[PDB]
RNA sequence: UGGAAGUCGGAAUCCGCUAAGGACUGUGUAACAACUCACCUGCCGAAUGUACUAGCCCUGAAAAUGGAUGGCGCUCAAGCGU
């Protein structure tokens, strides 16, 4: 995980990085080869978490591709 | 001067056939190497196919005999390149043998067959060839099958 | 005597008939004839 | 088998968990501070205690430095608290002493000084064997 | 004893004399004794059982039609190059419940 | 098990007020909540209703089918 | 002194229901919401804490019993290599071990996710994870356990070679006799019979001379090729005739009623001469009832001088 | 694992370290050296108290 | 209903077979009427008919039809106004209990010596007269029961004995033998399979089908033929005496 | 469904005579006398013809109807009983410690004793004493055999079994310890 | 494949005699042998089989003092449906 892009119950959420269900997080895509049109390496892309962490124990994403 | 009958399954220019005989053909009182030697000279025609193989037992001495099959049969008919045994394995019988050449391996096996007609006889050689995995005039010889029971092929008759 | 033999080695056991406690309320005939009419009607 | 000595009568038991007694043998050890019974039972509270024949566990507080880190299977032989036997003498020893042996009853050391008791050398031979007075 | 050995005894000596009979009669048995479990087994026991039942049913019935039919995509064409194959730019998951803050 | 020598503890058929009124409002609270969501159901529905039919073991079931068949032709015939 | 000491190993289903089954029923499992959360949490950590223990008390007995290839003598390591493919042994008690700190390091982490949790639910939620994590990874070695549980039978029946002692070593050809002489001089039950391998694996029995015990080693029997057409059968008695510092016993039937060769025999036993170094080697011509060495041929009479 | 032991198994060829007889005679003796040498390392290197 | 007999479900190839199989012997034996002169019907009761397919192989010339009775029965014609030829309804009456046909351009007096003379020795079924007496004798068991000499058997494999218990030889296991009593044999004596002159049972003619002796015959008796030139059937000796229906 | 009438049918021979009275069945033959009390079973007991029983239920269940089964067979089997007899011949097989049997009759109590010795090589002597009726012999013809005849064939076929199930080997492995005393045929006396 | 004969494995699974019989459902052998099943025929004698639907009944998870259809007690009910 790169940063914390989005929590969208409360700004003061997103800050402090809470990661909860519906939260857009980026994340570090250099290992699934994904590059532009010219031959840049794309190391950055937005996730989004569709569990719930605190009552799963892992924390689970999709891509927005 | 009672006779003896023992039928084995062994491959053709090969002597140690007579491995699994020595337990029984010992007490008969046969020699394990004649007999091995009667073999592979019995067998030297079928070079690297699985005949099987008679024994007359009489007095102590035992005369040997290749008894025909029809897998064996198909299989010679193929024509397969000559082979060594150990090195490589796993090979398919993937070539082609003639309908006339069929009719001759059903006439070899008429004293074998319980078919009334040389037709009846021609379709089993035809479905051992099946299982075999050969073909018969480049088809398949289920379809031969099909096509001979359909009667657009004319089988000879005797 | 008895001719064959029982799975269970019970040999004194009757030769027991079916369980068919609805019998002699159809005669055979009739039967046959209902089969047909519900054959012709379906 | 558990080192429990079989047809042994009761008899009181004058040492428990934590007494230090006398060494007998030559092992090189001159005493046995006892840390468990073999034999004893399950009680609330109640210490396990062990008498003359009994087999016990040991730690070595003095002797040999080869003996100081191990803990030993140990038979008691002598007990200073009086009992009785059978034939209703009443009799205790002037000292608490006990030897040092292997769990099948075979003894590390190759002569005890002073005597034994009657109950330990019946019940294991080797004392027996070992033995210069019995009483 | 050494390798096959219990099978070496049961070469040279056989089995007991009753042994092929007491396994018909327990082979008999068993649907009485299936029957019984399924209606006298209480609680979790129970449940893991009929769970365990269901299973079998299942495969049992599979099994079935597979021996039974062993003798026998999308609406608009498409090439094989855009099967498998799938404005408003909306994310997967657009509304969650919202969180308080003791929560 | 040993139920007829040992008896367990028996399991009370004596409902508890407290029980009954949440049984109830639970209930009642299931019946509005699953017709909200009969409304808001999206699996598809048949306006016809595929009618069970007309028994096999009914003795005049070939009489009823020549009725049926000769108001049928009555009817093509009257249209 | 064996491995028949080693516990039974129970397939991944039946590990699943054994350690769920000692979570369900050797602790309590009434929690009620009312309680407080420090007594939920202790709960519910005790329960994984108690499942991750039957876990890894079952994979250690299952390590720890297993022998271990690296300490073993070439003898016996060979003999276990012949029979089983070594690297699926180890590949099996690694995964077995790998599962064990898999499981060890998923507890930890709920455990201390269940410090922080607030809540009955959360707490049960938890729990629920860490346990079907754990159920997981053992059904994920389904075939490593049938694998060992097969390895322990058959090492549960497996003879006991002492590789440093008085030992005679019965070798050659099948059908020579080998058996017969087991057991005309030993108490070992090794069947006799006229058809060839009829020994597949390596039998041992006893006998006393001069008030000295001396174990005699009967063999799979060996055919006349390289050792890359070998079979695991007759490797058994390759690695015997390798690694046995032993008094060798090459068996030899003159009559050839073994159904081979007395000149194939010969080759053989110039073929496996070079393992003889260092050991006493003995010819022993079997079944001279039949036909004798005066009888043979001199010139095989000659290649045998 | 089903086809290298079992019921199922269909594994007949094991995997050696070595090819010729002479070399199955010298891997013997390095392992035996190996095994005696590992034996005196351990050894080298009544129950004891906690 | 609940309790009932859990009715296995075969994992096999083979089905029934129905009425398709009736209706195909239907069309073989209406088709086979027009082509031959002669159709025989012969009886073989409470027999193996294993070698049937010999007698087939070596009547090549011939059809041989062994289904159902009343099936033939019914493909010949019972009554005048169904018979496919005349006289075939003459013919059925002889078709009772196990029955067959025989369609034949031969001679009629051929096919009588071919099935006078023919005889093989076969095993015997329940319900036969055992012609003599067999006994087990005791100690170590052979595979004929006593039938060759001892020293020329080979002895009784060791999976066959709990089927000898089940049929009730009291054999046991003595070193991978099987044995009545001892091995030597002592504190035993044979063991009656049958007695000459008593009705044998399924027991005792499986206990004999497992030492192999035969103590039946292979015989096919001819009970009449009807011709198609004549329209008529010639009835034959066993046609008297057979029941008839 | 209740079924109005539904009826079964026991020949007997002429040498056994038959008394029913309050469903309490007596049974005499060449052999002995059988006696059994089927009150617990609604049947109606008749003559529906020389030499013939008739069972018969009214307005019984399927369960009533099925029991008349029971009934049917259970007088069938005392006539053949008090006919013919039943037989069991068990056989008792040793490993290593041969097996010592002993019958007597007790005298006062009128019934058979069997006394087993050194099964497993065990000190303990095992007993075990038959139903009146029931008489055991050691059979001479064969090696290690019992035979239990008699007219009740509830009353042999369960000292046969408690014969079997006194012997029973307990903590050992049953595939390598085969020993015990086992029923080997059944049958009829005549 | 050391051995593998329907029954350790992989792939195919055809024809003939048929009344019918799988290149085989299991037991079994080192491999065979032998037994058995699918299927067919002979005896018998008239109704059955499968899958669902609706009732009642059993199970469908329980802790911790001794107790609760309100209590006795109730079984062609003093239970259930009309
Ligand atoms: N006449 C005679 N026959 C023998 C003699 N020794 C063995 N035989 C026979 O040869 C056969 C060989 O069987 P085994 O004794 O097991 O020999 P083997 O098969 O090589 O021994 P294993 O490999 O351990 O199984 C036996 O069945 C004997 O009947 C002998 O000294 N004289
Ligand atoms: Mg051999």
């Amino acid at each position: 995980i790169l940063s914390v892009k989005k929590n969208p119950s409360n700004p003061l959420y997103t800050q402090l990085g809470v990661l909860t269900k519906g939260t857009i997080i980026e994340v570090n895509v250099s290992d699934l080869g994904i590059v532009t049109a010219s031959g840049k390496i794309a190391w950055g892309r937005y996730a989004q978490i569709t569990n719930n962490p605190e009552n799963d124990g892992c924390v689970n994403a999709v891509l927005l591709v | 001067n009672e006779i003896k009958i023992i039928h084995l399954r062994a491959t053709g220019g090969e002597v140690g056939a007579s491995s699994a005989l020595a337990p029984k053909i010992g007490p008969l009182g046969l020699s394990p190497k004649k007999v091995g030697e009667d073999i592979a000279k019995a067998t030297a025609d079928w070079k690297g196919l699985r005949v099987t193989v008679r024994l007359t037992i009489q007095n102590r001495q035992a005369q040997v005999s290749v008894v025909p099959t029809a897998s064996a049969l198909i299989i010679r008919a193929l024509k397969e390149p000559p082979r060594d045994r150990k090195k490589e394995k796993n090979i398919k019988h993937n070539k082609s043998v003639s309908l006339d050449e069929i009719i001759e391996i059903a006439r070899t096996m008429r004293f074998k067959s319980f078919s009334k007609d040389l037709k009846g006889g021609v379709k089993e050689i035809l479905g051992t060839a099946f299982s075999v995995g050969c073909q018969v005039d480049g088809k398949s010889p289920k379809a031969i099958s099909d096509a001979i029971e359909a009667g657009e092929i004319d089988i000879p008759d005797e | 005597k008895n001719l064959g033999m029982r799975k269970n080695g019970q040999v004194w056991l009757p030769a027991k008939k079916a369980f068919r406690p609805t019998k002699g309320l159809t005669s055979w005939e009739l039967r046959v004839k209902k089969r047909q009419e519900q054959a012709a009607m379906k | 088998k558990r080192g429990a000595p079989g047809g042994k009568l009761k008899m009181t038991l004058g040492l428990p968990v934590g007494a230090i007694m006398n060494c007998a043998d030559n092992s090189g050890a001159r005493n046995l501070y006892i840390i468990a019974v073999k034999g004893a039972g399950a009680r609330l509270n109640r210490l396990p205690a062990g008498g003359v024949g009994d087999m016990v566990m040991a730690t070595v507080k003095k002797g040999k430095p080869e003996l100081r880190k191990k803990v030993h299977p140990a038979v008691i032989v002598r007990q200073a608290k009086p009992w009785k036997r059978f034939d209703g003498v009443f009799l205790y020893f002037e000292d608490n002493a006990g030897v040092i042996v292997n769990p099948k009853g075979e003894m590390k050391g190759s002569a005890i000084t002073g005597p034994v008791g009657k109950e330990a050398a019946e019940l294991w031979p080797r004392i027996a064997s070992n033995a210069g007075v019995v009483m | 004893p050494q390798n096959e050995y219990i099978e070496r005894h049961r070469k040279l000596h056989g089995r007991r004399l009753d042994a092929e009979e007491r396994a018909r009669k327990k082979a008999a048995r068993e649907g009485h004794k299936n029957s019984e479990n399924a209606q006298n087994l209480r609680g979790l026991r129970a449940k893991l059982y009929a769970k365990q039942r269901h299973a079998q049913k299942i495969q049992m019935r599979k099994a079935i039609k597979q021996h039974e039919e062993r003798n026998v995509e999308p609406s608009d064409p498409i090439p094989s190059y855009l099967l498998d194959r799938a404005a408003r730019f909306s994310v997967p998951i657009p509304k969650v419940r919202g969180i308080s803050e003791e929560e | 098990a040993g139920t007829i020598n040992k008896p367990k503890k028996p399991t009370s058929k004596r409902k508890t007020t407290r029980l009954r009124a949440k049984i109830s409002k639970r209930a009642a609270e299931k019946k509005r909540k699953e017709r909200k969501l009969a409304r808001k159901n999206p699996e598809w529905r048949s306006k016809l209703k595929k009618d069970p039919g007309i028994p096999n073991l009914f003795p005049y079931k070939e009489r009823l089918l020549q009725q049926i068949e000769e108001e049928r032709i009555r009817r093509k015939e009257e249209l | 002194t064996g491995w028949k000491d080693i516990p039974p190993v129970p397939t991944a289903q039946e590990f699943i229901d054994i350690v769920l089954s000692r979570t369900q029923r050797r602790l309590p499992t009434q929690i009620r919401p009312g309680f407080k959360i420090s007594r939920i949490r202790a709960f519910y950590t005790r329960k994984v804490k108690f499942t991750q223990e039957t876990c890894s008390e079952k994979f250690g007995a299952i390590i720890s019993s297993f022998p271990v290839l690296s300490d073993q003598h070439p003898f016996h390591r060979d003999l276990m290599n012949i029979l089983y493919d070594a690297d699926h042994f180890k590949v099996a008690l690694g995964q077995i071990s790998t599962a064990k700190n898999l499981i060890e390091t998923i507890s930890r982490d709920y455990v201390r996710l269940l410090k922080y949790a607030q809540s009955l639910y959360q707490c049960k939620q938890l729990k629920r994870a860490a346990l079907g994590r754990m159920a997981t990874l053992i059904k994920r070695l389904k075939d490593p356990l049938i694998y060992l549980d097969q390895v322990r039978q058959h090492l549960a029946r497996l003879p006991d070679i002492n590789p440093t002692t008085r030992t005679l070593l019965v070798a050659g050809f099948p059908n020579v006799g080998k058996s017969s002489f087991v057991r005309s001089v030993t108490r070992a039950d090794t069947p006799v019979e006229p058809y060839a391998f009829t020994t597949k694996s390596l039998f041992v029995g006893h006998l006393d001379y001069k008030y000295l015990r001396y174990q005699v080693i009967d063999t799979p029997g060996i055919l006349d090729h390289p050792l890359e057409e070998m079979n695991t059968i007759e490797m058994q008695s390759v690695t015997a005739l390798a690694h046995l510092r032993a008094a060798v016993l090459y068996f030899m039937d003159i009559s050839e009623q073994c159904g081979f060769s007395l000149k194939a025999q010969i080759n053989l036993f110039k073929s496996i001469k070079p393992l003889f170094a260092n050991k006493m080697v003995f010819i022993v011509l079997n079944k001279m009832d039949i036909k004798k060495f005066e009888e043979l041929d001199p010139e095989m009479q000659q290649e045998i001088n | 694992f089903s086809e290298t032991f079992g019921p199922k198994a269909q594994r007949k060829r094991p995997k050696l370290s070595f090819n010729t007889v002479d070399e199955l005679a010298g891997y013997s003796e390095q392992s035996l050296d190996s095994y005696h040498a590992r034996l005196e390392e351990k050894k080298l290197l009544s129950v004891a108290t906690a | 209903p609940k309790s009932k007999r859990a009715r296995v479900y075969h994992l096999t190839q083979v089905n029934k077979k129905g009425r398709e199989a009736k209706e195909r012997l239907f069309s073989n034996i209406r088709e086979t009427i027009p082509k031959y002169q002669h159709c025989f019907v012969f009886s073989v009761d409470n027999m193996r008919n294993n070698y049937l397919k010999d007698v087939r192989h070596e009547l090549n010339d011939c059809r041989i039809f062994f289904g159902k009775t009343k099936l033939m029965a019914r493909a010949l014609g019972t009554t005048p106004e169904e018979e496919q030829a005349d006289g075939l309804h003459r013919l059925t009456r002889y078709l009772t209990g196990t029955v067959g046909l025989l369609f034949t351009n031969r001679d009629p007096a051929d096919i009588e010596s071919y099935f006078s003379n023919l005889s093989q020795v076969d095993f015997a079924r329940a319900g036969t007269v055992a012609p003599r007496t067999v006994t087990v004798p005791p100690g170590i068991v052979y595979s004929t029961g006593g039938e060759v000499p001892p020293e020329h058997d080979v002895p009784v494999s060791h999976t066959l004995e709990p089927e000898l218990r089940r049929l009730g030889m009291p054999v046991r296991m003595i070193k991978g033998k099987v044995c009545l009593g001892d091995e030597k044999g002592e504190a035993s004596e044979g063991y009656t399979i049958c007695k000459e002159g008593e009705v044998l049972d399924s027991r005792q003619t499986r206990l004999l089908k497992l030492f192999s002796i035969c103590l039946s015959e292979f015989k096919v008796s001819l009970l009449g033929y009807w011709s198609s030139a004549s329209g008529e059937v010639t009835e034959l000796e066993a046609g008297k005496t057979r029941p008839k229906r | 469904m209740r079924y109005i009438h539904s009826e079964e049918t026991i020949p007997v021979p002429e040498n056994v005579k038959v008394s029913i009275k309050s469903r309490l069945v007596t049974v005499e033959g060449p052999r002995g006398k059988l006696q059994k009390d089927l009150s617990h079973i609604a049947v109606n007991f008749s003559v529906v013809k020389k030499g013939v029983i008739g069972l018969e239920i009214h307005h019984g269940s399927r369960k009533d109807v099925a029991a008349l089964r029971t009934v049917r067979t259970i007088i069938n089997n005392m006539i053949i009983g008090v006919t013919k007899g039943f037989k069991y011949k068990m056989r008792y097989v040793y490993a290593h410690f041969p097996i010592n049997v002993n019958v007597e009759k007790n005298a006062e109590t009128g019934c058979y004793e069997v006394e087993i010795r050194n099964f497993i090589g065990e000190k303990i002597v095992r007993k075990v004493v038959m139903a009146p009726g029931v008489e055991v012999e050691i059979s001479k013809a064969q090696k290690d055999e019992l035979i239990l005849s008699g007219n009740s064939l509830e009353a042999v076929s369960q000292s046969a079994a408690d014969i079997q199930q006194i012997c029973k080997v307990r903590n050992k492995d049953i595939r390598k310890f085969l020993d015990g005393i086992y029923v080997s045929e059944k049958g009829n006396i005549v």
